[PDB]
């Protein structure tokens, strides 16, 4: 399982390039693809959708038609094109790995990414309750979150995925569907909530769980992230 | 200009014969094809490509057989009527469509018969619909473009005059190429049940049986409807500046209507009846 | 109403129809052919000649005439629970022609013949295996006929009326045991085939009997017989 | 010592066990539990229709989610389907098509699957390569593997060809434990809800409990007439029903040492290919040979109920943990749901 | 285990441990049996069907 990203630099405002992502140690044709940005001065925000038999291609509103995105099964490949960049698109691109069956885990394993620079609604919006809470070792943190509509469906099961970043790294998926631990990950972190407000509840914290604590909702296609709250030490 | 549309006159004699044809045929033909939708619908279970070939074939036999009525009270009008035209297009279709069903259980056997490894990808009860709905529409479609090509030049109901080379050309092209497919069918069929390897008496009883009821088949289809297509073809020989002759090709034309008119009752026995399947289902 | 994950597990569950669709080509398009032996008949050397066109339970996969053909061998029936071969398109059953004076090696007074015919009746009158063909491949061809002039079958078979020392005689003979004691002679055809090690034509005669019974069945199927 | 001398001593001990279980039977199910009212007849429609297969359906199982159903067919195919929604899990290829009998764990992350090949394997559902790869292909069987239960993450017990069981670990992948108590070909295995019992049928009429612990056969019951080729433990964990190549399902209690009752018809024929207990155990529900499924009252002895959805013989059936839905499959490669 | 007689003497040995065990009567039995489909009458769909809005597969 890694995501190797590349096609990055200082490109001059209206121009084009074209990101790729390699893939190993998993099934890239059983696995649809997220390619999301994260700004130096703000948080994650989603760009791009392709599914694993390249069937459902979704953008997001802000880069939608000027964009696009396909893959190479046979080379295990993830190309991003995109055209007319402007000061909106200088950020850093992450490539996210994504499953969807009962009782999977999205989001499971996100690439290193790469950074790009230019020289120059009916959406969901996620609100964090602090951008940031002082936190010490062995305490217990709760960390809130508000949805503009209830993220519950008719199926059942909540859609709800609370990821960390460490600084200085990828993300990585903490809690998925607000109830089940990722993979790979202790069992301090707990989640809750009843459909609006959400609570990430963290106990007995380490050297390694401070960071950014973003959230995410999977209702609708234009997936949008929360303003992140920052624990540190 | 010799018209010649003048009525067919028959002797007392030759009339009560056809009476009593067109009696015994629409009797004996009706009741056949009624037992077998009857049995090809809710009597048979799994259908399979020929249950639907069946089925179709008996559909085409009662409404030809349902039809011909109108077309023998309605046949004496001779201009523009247009139950006349209506009835005779039914028929034609009906008659037309059992011949393309002919030819495609033909394609069938030869496909399960001559290439039975290569068979098994190429054969389903849904190509079997599909080819029936594809000839169903070529049928409908042969019978609209003649109505069109007639109603423009003269006419469409069987007393019309100028039939047209291009009027009757599916008439011409709608048998001999079937009639061609049928041959080439039955042939390697009959070829293909004959370098069979040699096994017990049963298998051999069975492929005999077999190549006798195609060899059946094929003499059926032929005498019922290649009589009507020598006429059809030598008519197109004396067109506008015809003569005297005319009356007679119209009379052997009459003559083997009925004879073309019988293969929805040869058929049933040939088709239905002589299978195996049909009667212990039946029974 | 469906979610995004519910979309995309439908979508999921849709490429996997879509290639379980691709696989029913080739599952429909394969010919299964249970071989089975009744000791000491050659099955080391039939195998050994069989995987020159190839190149407990062994299988056998290889493309003919553009058709799949699947060989499964369980590699040496009384268990009633083997009825998974009963959508088999054939099975092939290979007895040693040798098997007149060649005693079983238990010797329990009984002959290596009559053994392969009781294995064969038991085979043979399997409900499950009704609707499946039967090609007899009868090996030991030229050991049977340097035998059977050497000692005649009449000593050991008081039922051969034909003329002994012969060749084509005794396979007439044995034939017709084999297709007397099997009780359908019907459903599906029996096919009997005489050969050795030596020739390589072993496969063309069971491609020839698979589409004979393939026909036999196409026959039924399209209500010719 | 003396040949003789033994045949004497079992057929003394059989009378024994005879004259034992005659003198406990001072009653009989069917006298207590007839003043017990009846069920009545019950209507279980097709709620979903799971089709995908591309030839018959020979095994199922239930996890403990109750949602996610896996299916063995004989094209080489596992599929881990959802019910809810009718979408392919997972669909893994097997290396030998010939597969019998699937088992799901208990936990959800793994699956087992055997069959005419005398290989078990066993794969990994939740693996960070998102294909679900073959964890293990543990083989120490001298026949066909006919039946497969899950214990736990690292205890699986399975059934071979021979009259043998084998209890295997994962951490060693050897087999553990070895029952070699049985005289004919064994074909079926249920797990008692303890996790500690396990009754099998073999060939002949003799269906044995097994201790996963001690590893002896404590009890056995020679009451049918031919093969037992379904099993299913009762709900509270002292009972187990059989069926055979007959009509006849016979009932076993494991603390009386006796059949209780013997649920048959008249007009059924056919045999047995797969019996299923509801959570309640009131219900009985088993899979013949002909194109339908009964359930009877396991009380009373009466066929309550007939599934006739199915157009070819009835291979497996299961009943979900919590008792909401029934899957049966045939050899139609059709799967399908009864509530 | 003398003589080949290993394969007698497990199974008399087996038949003797399966005599020893404690049988209690039939009747008690088929009370608990009673007893236990009693106690789980409810929360069965088979046994007492549930409304389409409980039914996960209805609804
Ligand atoms: C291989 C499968 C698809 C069967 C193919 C059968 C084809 C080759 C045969 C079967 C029936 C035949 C048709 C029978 C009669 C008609 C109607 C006629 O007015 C035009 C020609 C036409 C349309 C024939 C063309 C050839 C034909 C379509
Ligand atoms: C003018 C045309 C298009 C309409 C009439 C075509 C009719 C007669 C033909 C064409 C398609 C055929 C049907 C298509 C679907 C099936 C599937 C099979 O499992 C049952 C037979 C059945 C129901 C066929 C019966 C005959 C059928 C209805
Ligand atoms: C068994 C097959 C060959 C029967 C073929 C029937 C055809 C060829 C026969 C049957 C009826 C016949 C016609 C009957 C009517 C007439 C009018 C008469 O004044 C001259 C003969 C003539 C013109 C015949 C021509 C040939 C004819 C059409
Ligand atoms: N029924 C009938 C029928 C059909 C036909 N068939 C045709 O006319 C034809 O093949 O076009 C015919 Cl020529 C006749 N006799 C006629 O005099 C006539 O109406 O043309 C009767
Ligand atoms: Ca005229």
């Amino acid at each position: 399982v890694q995501l190797v990203e590349s096609g990055g630099g200082l490109v001059q405002p209206g121009g084009s390039r074209k990101l790729s992502c390699s893939a190993s140690g998993f099934a890239f044709s059983s696995f649809g693809m997220h390619w999301v940005r994260q700004a130096p001065e703000k948080g994650l925000e989603w760009v791009a959708y392709i599914s694993s038999g390249s069937g459902t291609i979704y953008y997001a509103d802000t880069v939608k038609g000027r964009f696009t995105i396909s893959r190479d099964d046979p080379k295990n490949t993830l190309f991003l094109q995109m055209t007319s960049l402007r000061s909106e698109d200088t950020a850093m691109y992450y490539c996210v790995r994504s499953i969807y069956y009962y009782g999977s885990s999205p989001f499971d394993f996100w690439g290193q990414g790469t950074t790009l620079t230019v020289s120059a609604s009916a959406d969901i919006v996620m609100t964090q309750a602090t951008s940031s809470v002082p936190v010490t070792p062995g305490e217990s943190v709760s960390i809130s979150c508000r949805s503009s509509k209830s993220l519950l469906h008719s199926n059942g099961n909540t859609y709800l995925y609370w990821f960390l970043q460490r600084p200085g790294q990828s993300p990585q998926l903490l809690i998925y569907r607000m109830s089940n631990l990722a993979s790979g990950v202790p069992d301090r972190f707990s989640g809750s909530g009843s459909g609006t407000a959400f609570t990430l509840t963290i106990s007995r914290l380490e050297a390694e769980d401070v960071g950014v604590y973003y959230c995410m909702q999977h209702l609708e296609y234009p997936l949008t992230f929360g303003a992140g709250t920052k624990l540190e030490l | 200009n010799t018209c010649g549309s003048s009525d067919l006159t028959w002797p007392p004699a030759i009339k009560l014969g056809f009476y009593a044809y067109l009696g015994v045929l629409l009797v004996l033909g009706l009741l056949l094809n009624s037992l077998a939708l009857w049995v090809f619908c809710c009597r048979m279970q799994q259908w399979t490509e020929t249950r639907i070939y069946m089925t179709n074939l008996a559909v085409a036999d009662l409404c030809l057989l349902c039809t011909l009525p109108f077309v023998l009270h309605s046949l004496r009008d001779t201009s523009d009527t247009p139950l006349c035209q209506l009835s005779q297009g039914i028929y034609l279709t009906n008659r037309y469509m059992s011949i393309s069903l002919v030819t495609a259980i033909a394609v069938d056997r030869y496909v399960a018969v001559r290439h039975p490894l290569r068979a098994r990808g190429l054969r389903s009860p849904r190509q079997a619909a599909a080819v029936c709905a594809v000839l169903w529409v070529l049928v409908i479609g042969s019978l609209v473009a003649r109505w069109l090509l007639g109603i423009q030049e003269g006419g469409f109901c069987f007393r019309s005059t100028r039939h047209n080379f291009n009027s009757m050309a599916f008439p011409l092209l709608g048998f001999y190429l079937p009639l061609a497919v049928v041959v080439f069918c039955s042939l390697k069929v009959v070829t293909a049940l004959a370098q069979r390897p040699p096994t017990d008496v049963g298998q051999a009883e069975a492929t005999r049986k077999a190549a006798r009821m195609v060899w059946a088949n094929l003499l059926v289809f032929v005498v019922c409807f290649l009589p009507l297509h020598v006429g059809l073809t030598v008519r197109l020989a004396v067109g506008w500046n015809a003569c005297a002759l005319l009356e007679t090709i119209r009379r052997a034309l009459y003559i083997t209507s009925k004879l073309s008119d019988a293969n929805c009752c040869l058929d049933a026995i040939c088709y239905y009846y002589m299978a195996k399947e049909f009667q212990e289902a039946s029974a | 109403t469906l979610s995004a994950e519910d979309k995309a597990a439908v979508e999921r569950s849709k490429m996997i129809d879509k290639c379980l669709s691709r696989e029913k080509t080739y599952v429909k398009r394969l010919v299964k052919i249970l071989l089975l032996g009744a000791g000491e008949s050659g099955k080391s050397t039939f195998l050994k000649q069989m995987r020159i066109i190839h190149g407990g339970i062994h299988e056998y996969d290889f493309e003919i005439k553009n058709v799949p053909f699947k060989m499964v061998d369980v590699g040496g029936e009384r268990k009633r629970w083997f009825e998974c071969f009963d959508s088999v398109t054939s099975i092939l059953f290979l007895v040693s022609s040798s098997e007149f004076d060649q005693v079983l090696m238990e010797d329990r007074l009984t002959n290596r013949l009559t053994e392969s015919l009781n294995i064969f009746e038991t085979i043979v009158n399997n409900r499950v295996f009704s609707n499946v063909s039967i090609i007899l491949f009868l090996n030991k061809t030229d050991l049977l006929e340097e035998k059977v002039q050497i000692v005649s079958i009449k000593d050991y078979f008081l039922e051969f009326e034909g003329d002994p020392h012969c060749l084509r005689d005794v396979q007439k003979f044995l034939v017709e045991c084999f297709r007397n004691k099997r009780r359908d002679q019907q459903q599906k055809p029996l096919y009997h085939h005489f050969t050795t090690a030596i020739n390589t034509e072993n496969i063309r005669l069971v491609f020839r009997d698979v589409k004979d019974t393939i026909l036999h069945d196409n026959l039924k199927q399209l209500m010719l017989q | 010592s003396e040949l003789d001398q033994l045949r004497q001593e079992a057929e003394q001990l059989k009378n024994q066990i005879r004259d034992a279980r005659k003198a406990c039977a001072d009653a009989t199910l069917s006298q207590i539990t007839n003043n017990i009212d009846p069920v009545g007849r019950i209507q279980m429609r097709t709620r979903r229709t799971l089709r995908g297969h591309l030839a018959k359906i020979y095994a199922m199982h239930w996890g403990t989610d109750s949602r996610l159903l896996v299916s063995a067919s004989q094209d080489g195919k596992l599929i881990i389907w959802d019910s809810y929604t009718t979408n392919k899990v997972h669909a893994i290829p097997l290396r030998s098509s010939w597969v019998m009998t699937c088992a799901y764990a208990p936990s959800g992350n793994y699956v087992a699957c055997g069959g005419l090949d005398n290989i078990c394997s066993i794969y990994n559902l939740k693996t960070r390569e998102g294909n679900v790869r073959v964890s293990r292909e543990l083989a120490g069987h001298t026949g066909y593997l006919s039946c497969c239960r899950f214990l736990d993450d690292n205890q699986i017990v399975t059934s071979s060809g021979d009259t043998t069981c084998a209890l295997w670990d994962i951490e060693t992948g050897q087999q553990t434990t070895t029952f070699t108590g049985h005289t004919g070909d064994v074909m079926s295995l249920s797990l008692a809800p303890d996790t500690r019992l396990f009754v099998s049928g073999a060939c002949d009429a003799s269906a044995k409990l097994w201790d996963v612990r001690e590893g002896m056969c404590r009890q056995t019951f020679t009451g049918h007439e031919s093969d037992i080729n379904a099993i299913c433990f009762f709900p509270n964990g002292n009972a187990f029903a059989t069926g055979s190549d007959d009509a006849t399902c016979r009932l076993f209690d494991l603390r009386a040492d006796q059949e209780l009752m013997t649920y048959s018809h008249d007009n059924i024929i056919c045999g047995i290919t797969s019996v299923s207990f509801s959570k309640s155990g009131r219900l009985l529900l088993a899979g013949y040979d002909d194109f339908n499924c009964n359930v009877w009252d396991a009380l009373k002895a009466d066929r309550a109920g007939v599934l006739a959805g199915h157009d070819n013989r009835v291979s497996c059936l299961g009943v979900t943990d919590d008792g909401m839905a029934v899957a049966t499959g045939s050899w139609d490669s059709f799967l399908k749901i009864w509530n | 285990n003398t003589a080949s007689i290993a394969q007698a003497r497990k199974l008399v040995e087996q038949l003797k441990m399966e005599a020893n065990i404690d049988r209690i009567k039939v009747s008690k039995a088929a009370a608990d049996l009673m007893a236990y489909c009693e106690a789980h009458a409810k929360e069965d769909p088979l046994l007492t069907p549930v409304p389409a809005s409980e039914n996960p597969f209805r609804e």
